This record gives C-alpha cells, structure tokens and sequence, in this order.
C-alpha cells in the first residue's frame, strides 16, 4: 500500500520497504563469491556477456579501490561504479590527512556511510548494489560486505546475487578456515560454478586476488589455468 | 455494571477454549476423517450407470410406489452431518474472531484488517457450506417432481431420463462436497494458524509512551 | 480531507491539525496550578515507578529560570526541546535587556515558538501544553497556560492534561480567596484536586511550589505524605 | 473524467490547453467592470465600483501607477495591488535610472515577463487580477489590457469585468466618433458604455463611477465620487 | 441533484473552475466562528466593542485581549484566530514606529492597515521567503484611530482588502448585526449614542448576558488617546441599557 | 483514512503513528540487557546473527564504547544505528574540548535524545528506528543506566531489556533483581538466567551472547568485554545452579 | 420570468412554514403517541395463545365448503391502528424532502460541504422513505398470505402444517406489527434529530456571500 | 416549543436509560440464557431418526390428518420469542446510536466514524435476524407443500422423504440459529463496550477556544 | 500444538505432488484427449438435420396418449461422453483452487507481489469454475425442457410450434456440446499456461529470507 512508494516511511511492522526492494536489485544480481582463505581473499564474480561483441577488456566487475583493498558487486552496475568512485575517493582523503593507507574496516564504514546517507531522503533511490570489500591490512585479510541498507557484516565466506541462498550453502560446506588461497581460488570457481547455467570460460569469469603483495586481477590467462582443474 | 461480567467472562473464556480445541484437535481429526470417506468405495464409483435405480413406472403401448436411489440416499446420510458440522464450527470461528477485534482507533490498523481478511475467507466458506445445504435439500424435491412428471407422462421418455440424471449428478455434487469440506477445513486451519499471532492480538505489544 | 495538512483551512475555516495536537495534550498526565496570594503552587501527577526506573529521570516541573517555572502535559520529548528553548531566551534577554524575564515575556516566547510551528507545512506542532508560573517584579503573583495553537491565557487557577475536566470543575467550586488565604491552604488544594483524577493516593503526585524570592522547591515526598494525611483526616 | 489535468499549471491537457491558466482568467468576470477608452488626445477609464454594505465605502478600482500611466483592476484585489507595486518601482526606477517617463508600452512588457513566470512554474497561482492600463507617452494617448493569462493586447477601446460584453458592443459600435472626442465627449461615451453593464434597477450614481484621465497636458488623475459630478450630469437617461 | 464533489477547494495556488480561489474564502468563513466585534466611526470619534467569550470563571479577564492598541492614535479590535492576530497586530506596531522613526510623523489610519494587509496578501506565497505563512490569515481586523482625515474606520479580512466602513460588525453574528447596524446607523449620531447603540446590538447577538466582564469597549475621540473603559465606566454604560 | 505517513500528521487521538510504527521495529531486533550493579554496569546482548560464515572481527557487533566513562548497545536498524553512534561520539568530543570534563552521562543520552526528537518534527527525515541503552560512571551520579527510544524520550532504568522478548526479560528483572544488593558477579548471573529465558536457543552457545562491564578501577572507569572463556564459565555455572535447583525439586 | 419564480416561491415558503411547524409540533406529538400504543397492553400481550384465532374446518376422520373463516379479529383491529400511523409519517416525511430538496443552492464548484449536510440527511430521509413504504406492502402481503393459508387448509383438510401456518402468519403480523410501531416513533425522532442539529447548515448552505476578494 | 421540548426530552432520556439496563443487565442475561438453552438436550440429539415423525400417507400397491412434527414445533416455540426478542433490542439500539450521531461537521470525524462502524456491524446483524424471521415461516409452508404432494401423489417415495429432511434440516438451522442468537447478543456486548467512550461522545469534550 | 500441523502438512505435501502430477501428466493428456473429441465425427456432424429424432405424437386431422417418445439417442451418448468429463475438470480445478489458498501465506504489510500474482491466478480459477459449474448445470435443463415441449406438443397436437421446439432445443444442445468440449479442452490448457508461467511465486510468494536489516 502506501508504505511500499515512500523510502522515508516506516510501514506498519516498522519494515522500510524501499531498501527491502532495494536488497531484490542485488538478488537479481549476476552470482559473486567472496572466501577469505588464511594467506589471501579471493573475490570472483561471473561477467557472462549477451554477445562475442562486447569487449571483455572494457569494463571490469572486480576494481582495485587502493592498492590493498578491491571490491566487487551484485546488484545495478551503474550504481557500482558510483560507488567505487566515491570509495577510491575516500581513501586518498584519508592517505592525505593520516599519510597511511586506509585500514579495509575503515573504509567500508565510510562507503556504508555514503550508502546510508542516499536511504534518509526521499529524493534519492537507495542504492542497487551490495558490494564485497576484499582487504589485507596489518597482515590479516579481511572480508565484508556493504548491502544498499548502509550495513556491513565481515564474512569469512559469502556469496551475493542470484542463488545467493544455495551458494553460501555449497561455501559452509566446502570452507576450512585453514584454507590456502590456491585451493580457495578453487573453492570459489566451483561456487560460481554451482549457478553458471552455461560453460564457464576464462572470458565469463573475473576473479580477484588480495595477499601481502595487494589485490590484483587474474588476467584471463591466469584464470584458464585454474579453469582447468 | 460488572454484576454479571461473570457471565460475560464465562462465555469469552470458553469461546476461546472451545476455539483451541477445535483448532487443535478437531479440525486435524476431521481431515483424517474425511480423506478416510473419499478413501471409502461409495464415494468412489468409476461407473453411474451402476449408480443408476430402475423406474417401475409402466411404458406405454396405477404406477407401484415408486423407490428412491438407495446409493444416493445412502452418500447423502454419510454427507449431510458434516456439512452442518462445519457450518456449526465456521460460526464458532467468526464468533472468535470478533470477540478478539479491538476498540476502533485511528492507527495500528493492520491486524484488524488481517483480522477482517481472514473473516472474509471464514464468511465466503459458510456461503459455500449454506450453498451446500441447499443442492442436498433440492435434490429431493427436484427428483420428486421428476418421478411424478413421468408417472403422471409415462410416453415422455425425457422425464424418464431426468430421474437417473439427476440421480447421477448428485453422486458427483456430493462427493465434491466432501471434498470441498475436506478442503474448507484445511484452509480455515491454514488461514487462522499463518496469521495466528495477528489475529489474537491485533494491536501487538504495549509501546514506550510518547506521552 | 482537510484534516492532512496544516496549511488548508476546511470549510467552516476550522484547521484540524491543530485541533488534533490539543487532543494529544489531553492522553498526557495531569497538571494544577493555583495562583495563591503569595506562593504559586504547580502540581502533576507521576505515571508509575515501574520499580525498574530510577525517578531522578522523569520531571515534569522544571524551572526556566529563577524566577519562573513551567509544568508540562503533552509528548514529553517535545517538552523537552521547549523548556530547553525558553530557558535559552530567558538568559538572552537578561543578557540584553539586564533584566530578569517577567512570567508574561517566556509565556509569549514559548506560545511565538509553538505558533511558529503551527504556521509552516514540514513541521509538526509541539504537542504540548503548559503552565508557566512566576512572581513579577511588583511580586504579584501570576500563572498563565498556553496550547499547541499559541493562545497565551492567564488563569488564577487552571488544570491540564488528563481529566483536566473534571479538576477544573472541582477547582472551579473550591476555589475561593478563602483557600488561598494561607501558603498551605494553597498547597492543599492543588493536592485536594489532583487526589480528584489521581487513580491512586500522595505516591502518584508530584508538587512544587515557588514563594516571593525563594527558588522553585520540589516538596519532597515524606511532606507530601504530611499534607495527603491532614487532607484525608479533615475529610 | 478529466478532473486530471487541470490540478496544475504545469501539466497540459491532451489537446494543448492549461486549464489552470483559463480557470484564471475566469476570475477577471467575478469582478465589477471597468471600461477604457482613448482619444487623439486624452486616455480615459472609468469604472464600476462595488460595495460591501451601505455603511462601507466603496472599493478603488482606479490607481495611479505614475504621472503618465495609470491602471484599473477587475479580478482579485490582492494580485492588483501586488502587480501595482512592481509597476510603480519599475517606472520610479526608470526615471531614477533615465530620467524619462517609462514608455507605457514598455511597461506593460514588463508586467507580461512577470505575469508568466507564474504559469510555467510549479508553485504561485496564475495572478488573476485583469488590468487595463492607460497613458501618454510621447508616442501618444495608450490604452493596454492584460488577461491573467500573461499575454497583452494594445486596444482603441476595451472593457474587462462582469458584463463586459454589454460595454464592447456600445464602443464597437461608437468606436469611430471616440478618436475626435473631446475629453467630456470621451468620458460621456465611456460612462454609458460602462453603464449598459450595470443590472437595469441600477444607475450610475456619484458613490459607484471612478474616472481617470491622462493626456498630453493632464497627469493621471482619478476624479472620485464629488469629482465625477461634472461629467455624469451630463449624460442623459437609460436607453 | 446533489454535487458535492469540490476538489479545488484543497491547496491554495489553486484556482477553481470559475477563478474562485476556494482556500481564501474558506478563511474569510473563520472569522464567523470568532466573537463578534463591532465599530461605529462617528464625528465625535470611534468606537470598538467586542465579546470576550469567557469559557471559565478561572481564567482572568483581563487576558483575553480582542482590543489593543497599535499606537495612540489607531486601536485595532480583532475577530477569528487569536495566534494569527498577534503577528498582524506585531506588524502594525511597529510599521507605525518605523514610519515616526523615517518621517517624524504619525501613520494616518489607512496606511497602517495598508501595512498589516500587505503582509496578509503575503500568504499566496507571493515572495520567495521562507518565513511567510502558507495559510491565509484567519483574522479580521476593524482599524480605528483619528487622523488628518478625522476619526475613520477600516475593515481589513483574511484576502487582505481593507475598506474605510462607517460600521462594520465582524464576527459570528456580524450578518444580523450589520443588519442592525445598518437601521441604527445615522451620520449625525455622537459617540456617546453610538456607544450605546453598539452594546444593544451586542446584549443581542452575544449569548450570555451582558455584563462589564463579557465585553470589551474602546474609544478614540480626537483630542484623547484610545481608551479602554474600565470596569467601572463599563458599568457605567452597561446600566443605561 | 490514513492519518499514519509523512511523521508531521498528528491524527485525530493525536497520535504521531509513524514513531509508533518505528518503535516496532526494534521489537524485531536482538535482545539487549543492562543491569546496574553498585560496583558496576553490565550491558550483555543476544547477536542474533549466528550464520557460521561470519567473522567477529569487531571488538563488538552490538556494544559500542561512546567515550572513556560510556558505552551503549543498539537495537534495530543497523544503518540508523552506526549514524547515532558517530553522533555521539562527537558529542561527546565537542563537551571535552568545551569543557575539559568527560561529558556526564545524562546529557550525552539527553542531545542524542534531542537529535532523535528533530527527525520526528520535520518533514522530510524518517524517525531514527533504534533504541539504545546507555551504562555509564559520572561523577555527579556514579554508575547509571539509560534506555533510548526512537520518540527521544529517554529513562534512566537500573535494570532493562530493549528488543525480541524484552517483556519476558524485565517480567524476570522485576521479580530477580533485587535493589541495592546487586554486585556485577551477581548481575551476570542474573543476565544469564534472563538471557536464557527470552533467547530460543535452548543452550546459550557463549557466542551467541557478547557481555560488556563498565567498572571504575583505581579512578579510571574500564569498559571491557568478557572474552569467550570468561563468559563459558558463566554459562556453566547457571547450568549447573539450576540443574542443582531442579535436582533438589 | 419574475412570477414564475414568485410562484415556486409561494410553494417553497409554504413548505418552509410547514416544516417548521411540523418539526416543532406534529413530530414531537407523534412521538408521545406512539409511545402510548407500544404501552398499551394490545401491543404488548404476553402470550400469543391468546392471539390464536379460531380456524373451523373441520379434520378429515374416517366414518361441504368450511364455514366462513374470519380474519384475527386482534390483529385487524390493531392493523387499522396501525394503518393511519404508516400513511401520516410517509407524508410528513416527504414534506421534509421537498423542503431539502428545495433548499438545495445553485451548483459551485466549492463550498459544497453545506450542500454534502444536505446530502447525508437527504439520505437518511430516503432511508426511511424505502422502510416506511415497505410496512405498507407488508399489510397487503399479510391478508393475501393468511388468506392463501386458509383457501389450501380448507382444500386439504389433511395436512395440518397449512392450520399451523394461519396460526404462525397471525403470530408474526402481531410481532411484525409491534415492530413497526415502534419504528415509526423512532423515525419521527430521529428525523427530528437530524433536522435539529443540522437545522443552520440545512436552511442555508453555502452561507453569506464571501466579502469582496474580488 | 417548550411543551413540545418536554415530550422530545422524555423519548432522549427513555432511550438513554433503556440502552444502558439492555447492555448492562439484559444482555448479559440473555446470553446466559441462551448458551443454557444450547445445553439443554433437546437442541442436542445425536439422532436425526429420533426426529422424524409419522406420516400416515397410505403406500400404494384416504389420507388421514398428519400431523406436525412436534419436537421441532416445540423447539420452534422456545426459538420464536428470543428471534423477535433480538430484533427488538437491535432496534432500541440502532435508534441509540443514530440519536447519538453529532451535528455533522467537516473534521473530527473519527468517533463519528466510530460510531458508523458500530451501525454498519448493527445493521449487519439486524439484516440476519429478518433472515432468521424468514426462514421460520417457509419451514410450515414448505413441509405443509410437501406433505400436500406425498398425499396427492402416494406413488413418488421422494416426497414422503422430502418431509423428513426438511424437519431434519429445520432441527439442524434452529440449532444454529439459537447459537447465532447468542453470538449476536454477545458481540453487540463487545462492540458497544470496547468503544462505548466513542459512541457517548464522537466528537469529544475539548475547548482549546483557539477561535 | 505441533501435532495438528504434522498432519495438515502431510495434506500439503499430498496435494502439492497431487497438484504437480496433474500439471505435469493429466492436464497435457487430457488436453490431447478432449480435442480427439472435438475431432471425432459425432461432434462433427455436416447436416444437424440427421440429428433429428422421430417424434411419433399423432398429427390431428378433422375426422390415444402418444407412444413412448424417445430422446435423441444421438445426443444422449454425447451428453454420455461429456458428463464424464465436465466432472473431472471441474474437480481438478478444486484441487488447483486449494492448492493455490494453501500456498497463500501470512499476511504480512510489504512484498505482497507474489500475493498479488496468486490472486490474479485465483481470479481466473474462479471465473473457470463459474463457466463450468454452468456447463453441469445445462446438461440437466435439456433433459427438463425436451421433455416438458414433448409433453406440450401430446398435450395440444395442433400447435407445431410445440413440435419445432423439441427438434430446435436437441439441435441447440449438440452445438452446445461441441462448444462445452472446445471449452473444456481451452480451460485446461489455460490453467496449465498460468500456473506454468506463474510458478515460482505461486508456489513461493515471499521470496526466500533476505538479508538482515536488524
């Protein structure tokens, strides 16, 4: 009824709509999985493409926001990439004022915060996206996730997008926390794999790595040999 | 005046017991019950025409007393205390409900609309039920004036044929009552126990206080 | 249909939301005051301890300022943003003026703010009421109430709040100069009238009274029990 | 239905017409009629003035903007007095600015660009006050009508107000003998056009005609209910 | 044959199928759930007389305030939202100061009510600032004060229109009582007739009766300042009825 | 009809409907409990979320430390919550740098309160949805307790629950908690019982609950989290207490 | 025309007179003598045996017309009480209608909540119009249906249902009439009610002219 | 008129003090009443057989008087008063309410509303009871039809047995209704309670005289 | 009590496999068998003239009870083979019906979409149910009203019209046959296209549980 329109209107049940069927966008979202192993957190998301056409090499789901941190989404893609920008604009801030760079918790205060400010007015849409912040800061790697709500949860595992549900299952499964990267990389392509619905190429996939050394992108040629186990 | 509040009190304290066990018991036991009778092999018969009673009345070129379709008659005694049963127990619900409906007041209103929806569905299946009750009690008049039409008219063939078609159109009607009570009964269960926590407390938990 | 906004006036010109606000003050507890010869006496009922809650929290009668004091009945948050405000401008106009506020000056500060919020769509009105009682510079004693709307009235002895009716009655008839002849008398009647609403005895009033130069002082619950059983032996 | 589209003046209807605007321009009939007429030499507008009980006086349908440029209202009061306003500073401004009397055709631009804001924007009503406006400028004698719509119309002769109609039929019909009048022959004319509004119990009386006149020689002046006297004596009876 | 469908009347900034301008007149109704107020303008000078509608013996009479005064010279008697009233009463004190303060003069009775309707006319949300209410005003006010001009009257009402009125009566009988007024009304009549022609017309229209604490009366003859009869000269007058 | 969106319309009963409508939601929220004891405060509170992929980084989900002499535990919208809490966190900040005393506790509750109330009056904002109880050492009162609501109306309580089956849980309180004799020992316990009764669960998992206890020590007030261990030991030894009860019985 | 107008506005004032008078005298006297005839014990009997009237057909037993079988002498005399009652309300009720809808002003697009007042207590009156008439049909249906009752008892002397339904049809027309007597005194009073309280807003809707804004 | 007042004063204050000893002493005893009645035997009896009455229709290969079914007709006598007992007090109470209703004005409305609601439940009911009315009259035109027709035609069985299930039925809807009887008794007690503070006073008692 | 939902869910489950059965098997089969129906020849009859029935009622001329009058033998084994299946359609969309009113869950204030897309599915159960419930219910008039006009054209031999009706209201009734099957073939396979598209919120309308925002 009237509460579902209005984002500053609390129903009856106190449940805000609005960032309810906000949270849908992501489900609707292409599947991305995120496992934070001992020594590194992998982050890897499907860019299935409508056609041959599309250059891979355009766009990229995974996107480094500092050296040591990088993110990925599940929800409206434009919305990411406002996202990122304000994000890869709040660490420089704090690389200036503090001369260190950012801590992972830190900033996904500070992009949950942007997100939460867009939910109080009723002008503005909350926000489609939830992304999946992948950090190692202070030797320890980091894994957490900020939902359009304005919410950050630290997961050692999650997945985000469509059959989120079933994939976080396949994780608590398959996850050891002892894990190593190299086998969690693994792991990871085989949730992805659990909901492709199509063969899984180098191309389809993007994966992320982030280690002492900081997060990087497998190029697609990295990514094809672990395709081939 | 509370003088006699302790009859009101009785009355709203054995509704609502009355109304548990119904809930809790009764309506599981009668599900059980009634898939037993469709089970039952007088529900289910693959041939009417085995259902069908032969007519004494004369053929044309002082009729006998003409009988009943004893399998129908039958179908219909097994059929006709489950439906009142119902009717009885639907009235019970509504009653309940609206016992449980609060003082009407501006807000908070989800809860009595959940209130009001679910005895919409309560009403729609007692018009059904009432519907129910009517087809059995016609049933016996149509046939009746069947039977004297032909006997009165024994060279129309029609009116013969009247008599076994609405003798084999009620086996059907009942057995789809059965299985509509049968049906009207989960539902009931289903609508009260999903919503349950609205329909007893509608308004919900006393709040902080702004004033 | 002309009740959603604040702005539109209904045919008949009544504005409904601000009716609505006064109906607010109406489900909050119950306050008195009586203006006496020569102490003001304002009193309020108290909800319950809830035996959990520390009662330090919860005050209904707050003092602007030395010389004035204010009792409330309404959204108690609300209260809360206007009493801060009045003692805000209290201290402002003796910075500006020098002088210390008169009961009238807070009186049509409090009512301005409440009619600023009336006045504008995009904001609510304060829902509340409340008894603003002081001694002037000539010492007269004075009491005035104001409402959502922002009608300032002066009343030699009002109630608000829950069951204000029927206090009112009951002050209307009892009140006499003969009851305001002694300082006591006058806090006997305030206890007398709120006993009237108050659905339990002394435990569920709270009472303060402020004389000619003395501070506002919260009688303190043991010299309530005293007035309650000389009230209830007289009876 | 079509109860839709006419809620806004922002919203236009499905075959090109903002309601709002026209229901404004309604407004100007609610009010009492005013006639203007001019002459080579001299502008002229007189009007009906309404009152509110014998004891109240009647209401000024006639102001002075300037020396040269004077208008009467018919429609709501408050849009007039607001519209006068920003016409009296913006001709006081021009003769602090330029030292020459604003021309009147200039003005009344002026009072169009305002007016339209108003129509296109969400937020003010549509002002609904119609205003003739009547001077001499060095181009000659002017005579101006402004709908509330925004749009102005430079006339030889008009009326807006209830039961204009009555009033243009007479000056259609007079029309040619006005530009030679002299200024007792062209406020005559005017009074009985305005009189063919007026409900037949009723007369122009001294208490209900205002007239204004400016011209080469005169300033804008309002002749009132004593100052009427001259030129309604010698108008004859109703036809 | 009912039609009762509206749908204008809500938001001002609307304009009706017929240019009416619904919310306007809406207000112009409020001003008969006030009290009635009455002013008769006559050589001798004028005089304003309103109804307190005191609701409890409680509250003190001298609170309830229907007439006051913007300066010497001009007094105002208000009818409909009390609230409304204090900030248009605000507004004509101190237009009149600013005018002594630029022009060293005193405001003739037709500018300050001028002044006070200019800002009524404000509520279309004619101006872009934020602290102009929305609403039009709910109050009428009767101005009277003796100018250059001698003792004049004038209406103002929530439109914002202002009239100079012989006598006008605003309130909830003013219909009845301007109808009174109208057959009492001669020119001629000195104040101390008006006053008295002014009380009858209230002891009818007022539901209680008459008595020095239920009315409120007021003069502004040339020579003196306004005035406020008090208790006693109330009774004064009140008895001679 | 509708007299319940927009948090400016009060309806006719003047009732402001959407703060009634925001108090609901943290009904729908973890549990949270504060005790106060004469030697210390407690605040212990149920982290509904138990996913096991979840990693408690934090040094808590639920208990944020204001300032040196407060602390406060949150419940209802999240997003809400991590607002306020910045807020208050300043506030506070600001009366240091004003008056370079740590800010006494009923006025940091009460200009959060303040903030809480503004977003009910204005127009555009929704009112916040959290309530947040507040334990901590002033000099001018010692140790207290105070509960927030989303209608900016604040209380100072010795002992409540804000959130799913906080009625069970102050039901408990009332009768349990005896006045004047509760030392921090003692209250923990009494958290456990309550903590118990109003989560599902039937077994506390001990990381299902996080415990926090402010107590002043050698003139500087420690805010410390009980770690898992320290919290396994309670948990057993209210097992065992009432294991022994029903033994008895 | 101005006498076309002078003409409706003879009538409109005769009504305005009436309803005045009516609401002021007729409505409050028939309440109280409505009253009086619930009081009265022929309305009030206790038991319905005593109701019962004698139906002589004689029962079919083993070894002509019936005789004339008159209606219950009770209820027709209590029906011709009644019967004057039903018709002076209709009419009273529908003088008030012609007065409301005379009342009625020129349609506007605003300030049509004086016109709404009229509206729902128009609504009222028809409300009672369709109740009221409805007791006149029930008479009728009672003398055709006791009647049809009797003709079938006297055809089938053997079926004793269609005696028992003589008997039940007399016992309803009692209650049904006892009913109705006290509906019509209520109906007096509530139109009384609504014409009272809402008598400003009725008499003259859309009020005074609005003072010039224009 | 003054005269006139005292007449119109004495209906206002009969109807005032009649509704409150209805809801405040009759009603509770009423249900009282009747909940009895629902125990007492005769409207339970778990055979339908016990029911049925003699027909003397001789059976073919004369008629003597038949009779009614007396158990359902002695039910019918302690039914019949309660009926029109309830749709008198359903009347008292609807005339309270209406009397009740303020002078209509454009805001305040709820507790009018209040008081509307309460009217659109009391009408609901009002409208069952006249069905209830109803149906007790087609019960003896109907049988008294069938009878009729088993007479005329001994031949047709179905007749004979259309005049035991319709007493059957009759039995079956007198039973409801008594418990529909009580139940409406009961929820008029509730809704005229939870909201009485309403229906006394819809538009409330407040004089803020911002005016 | 936990034990009274044990049961109803085993209701659930039975009906849900029942439901999906009859999606995926007897819905498709039975749309096959209905149009062989339609294709059949018997339905497909070129000259309904061939559908007339002797009528052998003695044609008056200036100069006994008519022999037995037999219905159209044509169009009984047709009503044969219909009434069969107008039953098992309708009780196949009651077990749909309460298939879908079970699914239907708690009434809750926001994602009341897949609320909505069972209503709409429900809406056309409903409307199905009328058309059919009609269909039942026509085969038992054509029986009543031939043989009513058989024994009006006995009755009056002279009238023709009498004897017209009887020949009009078997042709009538063939081509209604035609169009109940054609219907009947449509229904199911409309219900199999609604559900099918429609399945995933009518069987899960909420939505699997989201993230918490407490």
């Amino acid at each position: 009824r009237g509460y579902s329109f209005s984002l500053t209107t609390f129903s009856p049940s106190g449940k805000l709509v609005q960032i309810e069927y906000a949270l849908a966008a992501v489900a609707g979202g292409a599947p991305s999985v995120g496992i934070k192993a001992a020594n590194g957190v992998v982050l890897a998301t499907e860019k299935k493409q409508k056609s041959i056409l599309y250059d891979e090499r355009s766009v990229h789901k995974v996107e480094p926001i500092t050296k040591h941190i990088g993110l990925v989404y599940s929800g409206m893609g434009p919305d990411y990439r406002v996202l990122v920008h304000r994000a890869r604009k709040l660490a420089q801030q704090y690389y200036l004022v503090y001369q260190e760079p950012i801590p992972t918790a830190q900033l996904v205060q500070r992009v949950a915060s942007v997100m939460q400010e867009y939910t109080q007015s009723g002008g503005v849409r909350p926000f489609g996206v939830s992304l999946l912040i992948c950090g190692w800061n202070e030797g320890r790697p980091y894994l957490f996730q900020s939902d359009p709500s304005g919410a950050y949860f630290a997961w050692k595992a999650t997945a985000m997008g469509k059959n989120y549900v079933n994939g976080k299952t396949f994780l608590e499964k398959r996850y050891n926390e002892d894990l190593e990267l190299e086998d969690a990389i693994h792991t990871a392509i085989l949730t992805l794999k659990e909901s492709f619905e199509g063969q899984m190429t180098e191309d389809n996939i993007e994966v992320g790595i982030c280690n002492e050394a900081g997060f990087r992108r497998l190029t697609p040629t990295e990514v094809k040999d672990y395709l081939a186990a | 005046q509370p003088e006699a509040q302790a009859k009101v009190d009785v009355f709203r304290e054995d509704l609502c017991t009355k109304t548990e066990n119904l809930l809790g018991s009764y309506f599981p036991k009668k599900i059980s019950e009634l898939d037993a009778f469709l089970k039952e092999p007088a529900l289910n018969e693959a041939n009417l025409s085995n259902l069908k009673a032969p007519l004494d009345i004369p053929v044309p070129d002082p009729c006998g007393p003409v009988n009943c379709n004893e399998k129908i008659v039958v179908l219909l005694q097994r059929l006709k205390p489950e439906i009142k049963d119902v009717i009885e127990q639907l009235n019970l619900v509504t009653t309940w409900l609206q016992l449980q409906i609060p003082r009407i007041e501006d807000g908070n209103n989800f809860g009595v609309a959940v209130q009001e929806k679910v005895f919409e569905l309560m009403t729609s299946l007692h018009t059904k039920l009432e519907g129910f009750h009517t087809q059995i009690s016609k049933y016996f008049s149509e046939r009746g004036d069947a039977v004297t039409k032909a006997a009165k008219q024994p060279h129309v063939g029609d009116y013969r044929q009247l008599v076994h078609e609405l003798d084999e159109a009620e086996y059907r009607d009942i057995r789809l009552m059965v299985m509509e009570i049968r049906n009207a009964y989960a539902v009931l269960y289903d609508i009260i126990l999903k919503n349950f926590e609205k329909l007893k407390k509608p308004r919900g938990e006393t709040k902080g206080m702004i004033y | 249909s002309y009740d959603r906004a604040i702005t539109v006036f209904s045919p008949d010109g009544h504005l409904f939301q601000v009716e609505y606000a006064q109906e607010a003050v109406k489900k909050g507890s119950t306050a008195v005051g009586v203006r006496g010869r020569d102490i003001v006496v304002l009193g309020v009922e108290k909800k319950s301890v809830a035996k959990l809650q520390d009662e330090r929290t919860v005050r209904k009668i707050c003092a602007l300022d030395d010389n004035v004091c204010m009792a409330f009945a309404g959204l108690t948050a609300d209260a809360r943003i206007v009493i801060n405000r009045a003692r805000v401008e209290c201290q402002s106009h003796r910075l500006t003026v020098e002088d210390p506020v008169t009961v009238e000056y807070i009186t049509r500060y409090i009512a301005s703010l409440k009619q600023r919020y009336t006045q504008s769509n995009g904001r609510r009105p304060f829902g509340i009421s409340a008894l603003i009682v002081g001694f002037d510079f000539d010492g007269t004693p004075r009491l005035y109430q104001t409402d959502p709307s922002g009608t300032y009235h002066a009343w030699k002895a009002n109630a608000i709040g829950r069951g204000a009716k029927s206090v009112r009655e009951f002050l209307e008839k009892n009140y006499t100069d003969e009851a305001i002849e002694t300082d006591d008398l006058t806090i006997k009647l305030v206890i007398k009238a709120l006993l009237e609403v108050v659905q339990s005895g002394g435990k569920n009033i709270e009472l303060a009274v402020m004389r000619r130069d003395q501070s506002l002082k919260i009688l303190n619950p043991e010299e309530i029990e005293k007035y309650v059983a000389e009230i209830e032996k007289e009876k | 239905f079509r109860n839709q589209y006419d809620n806004d003046v922002t919203v236009w209807s499905p075959q090109g017409r903002i309601h709002q605007i026209e229901y404004a321009m309604e407004a100007v009939k609610q009010g009492s009629a005013t006639v203007g007429l001019k002459s080579k030499t001299h502008a002229v507008l007189v009007a009906l003035k309404r009152a509110q009980s014998e004891l109240a006086a009647h209401q000024k349908k006639i102001l002075h903007v300037d020396n040269h440029i004077g208008i009467s209202i018919a429609g709501l009061t408050a849009d007039a007095r607001l519209l006068c306003n920003f016409m009296r500073q913006e001709c006081l401004d021009s003769r602090f600015v330029f030292d020459r009397p604003l021309p009147v055709s200039r003005l009344v631009s002026l009072i169009g660009s305002k007016t339209q804001i108003p129509t296109q924007r969400y937020g003010r009503r549509p002002y609904g006050v119609g205003l003739l406006i009547a001077g001499y400028d060095d181009m000659g004698p002017h005579i101006f009508q402004t709908c509330p719509s925004a749009n102005y119309f430079d006339c030889r002769a008009m009326s807006i107000g209830a039961r204009s109609q009555s009033a243009r039929t007479y000056l259609e019909r007079h029309m040619s003998e006005f530009m030679e009048c002299n200024l007792n022959e062209l406020v005559k004319h005017g009074l009985r056009a305005l009189r063919e509004t007026l409900p037949a119990e009723q007369d122009l009386t001294t208490k209900n005609v205002s007239i204004g006149i400016v011209g080469k020689d005169l300033e804008f002046t309002i002749y009132d209910d004593d100052d009427v006297s001259p030129f309604l004596e010698g108008l004859e009876e109703r036809p | 044959m009912f039609l009762t469908r509206s749908e204008y009347d809500r938001g001002v900034n609307t304009f009706s199928p017929e240019g009416r301008l619904f919310q306007v007149e809406y207000a112009i109704e409020a001003i008969k759930l006030g009290s009635t107020a009455i002013g008769i303008q006559t050589s001798e000078g004028v005089c304003l007389a309103v109804e307190k509608r005191i609701t409890s013996p409680l509250m003190e009479p001298s609170s309830i305030e229907k007439i006051v005064e913007i300066d010497a010279h001009i007094g105002c008697a208000m009818s409909g939202l009390i609230a409304d009233a204090k900030t248009l009463i605000d507004k004509a004190r101190v237009e009149t100061q600013n005018h002594w303060f630029t022009y060293n003069e005193t405001m003739t009775v037709e500018s300050v009510t001028q002044a006070v309707s200019n800002l009524a006319l404000q509520f279309g949300e004619e101006d872009a600032d934020p602290g102009a209410m929305s609403r039009p005003f709910g109050v009428a006010l009767l101005f009277g004060g003796v100018d250059e001009k001698g003792p004049q009257l004038f209406h103002m009402d929530p439109s914002g229109t202002f009239v100079q009125c012989d006598a006008r009566a605003i309130g909830s009988a003013s219909e009845g009582a301007q109808s009174s007024l109208q057959e009492v009304y001669h020119k001629s009549m000195t104040l101390k007739e008006a006053i008295k022609s002014s009380l009858i017309i209230l002891k009818q229209v007022m539901e209680e009766k008459l008595n020095a604490t239920n009315i409120e009366l007021a003069t502004v003859q040339p020579g003196q300042n306004f005035h406020m009869f008090t208790k006693e000269e109330l009774e004064e007058v009140i008895k001679d009825i | 009809r509708r007299y319940d969106s927009r948090t400016t319309i009060f309806s006719p009963e003047g009732r402001l409907y959407q703060v009634e409508y925001a108090m609901e939601a943290i009904g729908h929220a973890g549990t949270c409990l504060g005790i106060l004891a004469n030697d210390g405060v407690l605040l212990a509170a149920e982290r509904r979320n138990i996913h096991k992929l979840l990693d408690e980084v934090f040094f808590s989900e639920k208990i944020y430390k204001l300032n040196e002499d407060m602390a406060c535990s949150v419940a209802g919208i999240t997003s809400d919550a991590n607002v306020l809490t910045n807020e208050l966190r300043l506030i506070a900040q600001r009366y240091l740098l004003q008056y370079q005393e740590p800010i006494p506790c009923e006025q940091l509750v009460t200009a959060l309160c303040d903030i809480k109330q503004a977003y009910t009056q204005f127009g555009g904002k929704r009112p916040f949805g959290v309530s947040l109880l507040y334990i901590g050492w002033d000099k001018h009162y010692g140790f207290q307790l105070y509960q927030s609501d989303p209608s900016g109306n604040y209380g100072g309580w010795k002992a409540t629950c804000i959130g799913n089956n906080s009625a069970a849980a102050v039901s408990m309180l009332k009768q349990d908690y005896k006045e004047g004799e509760m030392t921090l020992k003692s209250a923990l316990a009494l958290a456990i019982k309550v903590l118990n009764k109003t989560m599902d669960v039937s077994k506390l998992s001990a990381e299902k609950v996080e415990i926090a206890t402010l107590t002043r020590e050698n003139g500087k007030t420690v805010i410390r989290v009980l770690k898992q261990k320290e919290v396994e030991q309670l948990i057993k030894k209210h097992e065992e207490e009432e294991a022994k009860a029903e033994r008895e019985k | 025309s101005g006498e076309a107008r002078k003409q409706v506005e003879v009538f409109r004032q005769n009504l305005f007179q009436e309803a005045e008078e009516f609401l002021y005298r007729f409505l409050p006297q028939k309440i109280i003598y409505l009253n009086q005839l619930l009081q009265e014990d022929s309305l009030n009997v206790a038991d319905l045996t005593s109701l019962r009237a004698p139906l002589d057909i004689p029962i079919p037993d083993p070894p002509h017309k019936c005789g004339f079988l008159p209606g219950n002498e009770k209820v027709l005399s209590l029906l011709a009480l009644v019967k004057p009652e039903v018709w002076t309300l209709k009419e009273k009720c529908i003088l008030v209608i012609t007065w409301i809808q005379h009342l009625i002003p020129k349609i506007e697009d605003g300030n049509d909540f004086g016109v709404a007042i009229q509206e729902k207590v128009l609504e009222r009156v028809n409300a009672v119009k369709t109740k009221v008439e409805a007791f006149q049909t029930t008479i009728s249906k009672y003398f055709s249906e006791r009647g049809d009752a009797v003709a079938k008892a006297s055809k089938e002397t053997h079926v004793m249902d269609y005696r028992a339904l003589v008997h039940e049809r007399d016992e309803a027309a009692y209650g049904e009439l006892r009913a109705m007597v006290l509906d019509l005194r209520a109906f007096y009073a509530e139109l009384y009610h609504i014409i009272s309280s809402n008598l400003e807003k009725i008499v003259n809707p859309k009020g005074e002219e609005k003072p010039s804004m224009y």
